[PDB]
């Protein structure tokens, strides 16, 4: 496609408007005509095309959540087969997301993806979006585990060799590996060893950067500790 | 719940 | 319809899931299938119907608004038709929801309403889904407000002749009939004598109430003052 | 802006 008649840079243009109403899944329909124009993104369009998408998934995730719990309330008085009807048509939507942004990371963003910056962003998203899918997965729940993981430690070696510890996408990245480990794979210690050596070595790394660099860094930082301190 | 990273 | 295979009564309970799941959308759909299985709305089913379509409706006024001001910034360096266009489409799906909410109560939750709280609570969601029309027209803009006016009117007649003063629906209903006439009708002497009038005669009707009806009517009358506040 | 009855 439906965006396939507009122009690029009427796509981005239209996609920053989006973002400033709050308009997540008009941001994110842009996004997706912006990256079918088969050109590569910049920093500021992979910024774009992932706020877009993990606001939407993000609020499909949080409906999910409130459903599986009453469903499984439910099964501890009967009341027919509403509530697990509305929650598998949620989830339904919820995988039909991810389905769309893998299609794309498939379609041909990592294939083109030369740059350490882009190739980690893109298979940083891909595991992310493999974790969301396990997180709704009961039956094949295990190769999407196993996609996750492999997605994770393929960006995690190209990060480790490739950028200076406080880069804000690296750390993310552990962050995000860390609750892989924790919430998904079953692995806290795995996930509280992940968390405490990527923090001790942006800590160690904090000197070299300048002030708004450092910024950038610290805010991540935070939410490492914030979750070592809640899995210790 | 754990949080990981923000949108951004 | 797409909603015309389900049950009255799954519809309803699904519009109470999707609601506690903030999934606004799917609520208003549901109860959009409710109406059209053609029996009248209980006191709770309208209030369903009202806080669904407030809410999808409430997301592209402020998302409308965001961008109308960057529009007009924008008529004060050259861009391109885009913030127009985009401006444009949301404006667009708001006025089909507006046009959604009203075909409802028009085939024909309004003709069927018999008693005075139903048919008041129908002829204001009247007056404000004309009121949400009128915030966006510029060509029909004085049909759309006349027609707004005439909705409120007929609810406040019928409102002043069957209801106490500190109804909490006789209340929102002057509340809004307010604003109306501060925002839209650029009346603001007609609205401060409206809310001061309501407050007043609420006010001397408070002792009728137990606890409970109590504290509904005094939130209401509390956004009365906040305007009177704002407003004088 | 003057508030409107919330919705609820
Ligand atoms: C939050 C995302 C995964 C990321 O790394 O952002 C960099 C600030
Ligand atoms: C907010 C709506 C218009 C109304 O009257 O609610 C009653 C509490
Ligand atoms: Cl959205
Ligand atoms: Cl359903
Ligand atoms: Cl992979
Ligand atoms: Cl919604
Ligand atoms: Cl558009
Ligand atoms: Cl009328
Ligand atoms: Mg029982
Ligand atoms: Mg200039």
């Amino acid at each position: 496609g439906a965006m396939g008649s507009m122009e690029r840079a009427s796509l981005i243009q239209k996609a920053k408007l989006a973002e400033q109403a709050e308009r997540y899944e008009d941001m994110a329909a842009f996004m997706k005509g912006a990256v079918e124009k088969g050109e590569e993104l910049s920093c500021e369009e992979r910024n774009l095309l992932s706020v877009a998408y993990k606001n939407v998934v993000g609020g499909q995730r949080a409906a999910w959540r409130v459903l599986s719990s009453i469903e499984q309330k439910s099964n501890e008085e009967e009341k027919g087969p509403e509530v697990r009807e509305y929650r598998e048509k949620v989830e339904t939507e919820l995988q039909g997301v991810c389905d769309t942004v893998l299609g794309l990371l498939d379609s041909h963003l990592i294939k083109e993806a030369g740059d350490a910056e882009s190739r980690v962003f893109y298979l940083k998203m891909k595991g992310d979006y493999y974790r969301y899918l396990a997180e709704v997965a009961t039956g094949d729940k295990k190769r999407i585990i196993d996609s996750a993981r492999s997605a994770y430690q393929e960006a995690m070696d190209i990060s480790k060799k490739e950028m200076p510890p406080t880069n804000p996408i690296r750390l993310g990245l552990a962050l995000n590996f860390s609750v892989f480990h924790y919430e998904i794979a079953n692995s806290p210690e795995e996930a509280i060893s992940l968390a405490k050596t990527t923090f001790d070595e942006a800590m160690a790394d904090l000197h070299t950067l300048s002030e708004d660099s450092y910024k950038d860094s610290t805010l991540i930082m935070q939410l490492l500790r914030d979750n070592l301190t809640l899995w210790t | 719940r754990s949080a990981s990273c923000p949108s951004l």
